């Protein structure tokens, strides 16, 4: 019936320095579990009964903590430790999850790169027209998407989904689509992208013409 | 060594039924206890409950009653789990574990996907995805391949049937009213778009669909 709230939600961390997550309970907690899950992949265990370590677990993760708060030390961070942490109680049935501490890679900062495409005809045939703008290789993950039809915004039919970070580069990628009929499509001309990003104020702008 | 084994994907209807399995390996199965997991997309690992053969001990969330029924099979080997209810609530990833005794959990399961849906399966689109009328700016041209309106998951998405892996970012689906919307983008140099044969291939093997798109200049 404890709560447990892991801190902080989002971690940013560069490869070969100390990294510290901590865990934090309602009430007094005997032992303490961890769980790390590697995008696409099987949680696994860890750390158990707070200090221990299970089998398979690289020498470099290590526990501590008492009563409310716990605390999961990385002494070194490395590229393969970039995944979500679980927190994980007993004595108390439930036997409830954390939040999940998301350990993120460190990158210099990345500018993305957009790529506007106009409706494909196959699709006008039907009677549809998707508008399908690319936000690739930026970083960090949060960035701001802005639909403009002749000047004016546009809210509804809107579609965002994000990739996980990358294994090679460290960077993310973002993939915009407005969903319009052919009527609404074909009643105005200019159809604009744009990209509000933390490395410029400036937004990064990709447009086209229905006309030409 | 120790492996659990579970299928792929389930999806059945609002409203009825479905018995999950889990094949357990590597360990003496009546030995240590099996425990249950269901994770949703963003909400957390959120713990069901978990059964000992031995001396059969079985343990529930009180917030999964009656919606779980926990059985097992010795012969064969396996781990049931029959959920009653089934609602939209449900659709999530439900996890095998096992772990000795109460209450943490030491090897993890492959995770079966549940999804709880009126829809019915649809075969998928595939629509090419051109750059604006002329030319790309810079050296490097970027094209895509979109593929709108299939249910259920997944599509296999490769280019040039396997010739072109690196520089391909593949976009993750969204539910948009019963059928899913995918797409994916490639980066090439322009001395190789459109003097060479590029390609997208998407196959589903649910409605045994197998589409190629050539990516023609606009």
């Amino acid at each position: 019936q404890i709560v447990l709230t892991q801190s902080p939600a989002i971690m940013s961390a560069s490869p070969g320095e100390k990294v510290t997550m901590t865990c934090s309970a309602s009430s007094s907690v005997t032992y303490m579990y961890w769980y790390q899950q590697k995008p696409g992949s099987s949680p696994r265990l860890l750390i158990y009964d707070t200090s221990n370590l299970a089998s398979g677990v690289p020498v470099r993760f290590s526990g501590s903590g008492s009563g409310t708060s716990y605390s999961l030390t990385i002494s070194r961070m490395e590229a393969e430790d970039a995944a979500t942490y679980y927190c994980q109680q007993r004595t108390n049935y439930p036997l409830t999850f954390g939040a999940g501490t998301k350990l993120e890679l460190k990158r210099a900062d990345a500018a993305p790169t957009v790529s506007i495409f106009p409706p494909s005809s196959e699709q006008l045939t039907s009677g549809g027209a998707s508008v399908v703008c690319f936000l690739n290789n930026f970083y960090p993950k949060d960035i701001n998407v802005k639909w403009k039809i002749d000047g004016s915004e546009r809210q509804n039919g809107v579609l965002n989904s994000w990739t996980d970070q990358d294994s090679k580069d460290s960077t993310y990628s973002m993939s915009s689509t407005l969903t319009l009929t052919k009527d609404e499509y074909e009643r105005h001309n200019s159809y604009t992208c744009e990209a509000t990003h933390k490395t410029s104020t400036s937004p990064i702008v990709k447009s086209f013409n229905r006309n030409e | 060594q120790v492996q659990l084994q579970q299928p792929g994907a389930e999806l059945v209807r609002p409203g009825s039924s479905v018995k999950l399995s889990c094949k357990a390996s590597g360990y003496t199965f009546t030995s240590k206890w099996m425990h249950w997991v269901k994770q949703r997309p963003i909400q957390g690992l959120e713990w069901i409950g978990n059964i000992d053969p031995s001396d059969s001990e079985t343990h529930y969330n009180q917030k999964f009653k009656d919606k779980a029924t926990l059985t097992v099979d010795k012969s064969s080997s396996t781990a049931y789990m029959q959920l009653s209810s089934l609602t939209s609530e449900d659709s999530a990833v439900y996890y095998c574990a096992r772990g000795v005794t109460r209450g943490y959990f030491d090897v993890w399961g492959t995770g079966t996907t549940v999804t709880v849906s009126s829809a019915k399966t649809t075969a998928p689109s595939v629509y090419p995805l051109a750059p604006v009328c002329g030319g790309t700016t810079g050296s490097s041209v970027t094209l895509g391949c979109l593929v709108k309106g299939y249910f259920p998951e997944p599509v296999t998405l490769t280019w040039n049937s396997g010739s072109l892996s690196s520089g391909v970012h593949t976009f993750p689906a969204l539910l948009q009213s019963g059928l899913y919307t995918l797409s994916s983008s490639v980066t090439v140099t322009s001395n190789t778009w459109p003097s060479q044969t590029i390609t997208c291939n998407v196959a589903h093997p649910a409605s045994s669909t197998k589409v190629d798109k050539k990516i023609e200049p606009r």
